[PDB]
């Protein structure tokens, strides 16, 4: 994969990414602070953001675990984030 | 990391 | 404070569709207590000529969620985030280094 | 259910 860069140091990933013109330009590298893990480095503005690639028992890959403490929060969240994976459905109050 |  | 006009308690799935199908804006929704699955909540939403239902999921900790999005490989995660933001507070989309 |  052309986005994988093996053991490039976090510092070098930033130098490299900081010279890209498009926000979103990224690369995946082996984590330096956490051996065995993977890190996603992405350009955005005058910064380079780093994300840790999370794993679970089943050995799955994900960046975030999005869950809610109440039905109230789940609802409000989906007023701006779609409830559907294949369609754009944003919750709107009945009228 | 932004997500940790 | 005002009661949340989206919570309908225990009402038949059919009645929720009937009610929502009359709505004019996609997204009109309601939360109801499932009858077929006692103890669960269901989300009913209008979209086009249909009404969709989503089961509100839970985990051992009592969290509420509609989806569990994970991947088997890094490449699968990469493709997903080409069209879905990798950030929660910002809209950042992965795109190949040029 | 769409999600099940």
């Amino acid at each position: 994969h052309p986005w994988f860069f093996g053991k490039i140091p976090r510092a070098k990933a930033e130098e490299m990414l900081s010279k890209q013109r498009h926000d979103g330009a990224f690369l995946i590298r082996e984590s330096e602070s956490a051996p065995g893990d993977f890190s996603l480095s992405v350009k955005f503005g005058n910064d380079v953001q780093h994300f840790k690639v999370l794993r679970d028992g089943a050995g799955k890959y994900f960046l975030w675990v999005v869950k809610f403490n109440s039905l109230n929060e789940l609802v409000d969240y989906h007023r701006s984030t779609s409830v559907s994976r294949n369609q754009q459905i944003f919750l709107r109050d009945i009228e | 990391y932004v997500n940790v």
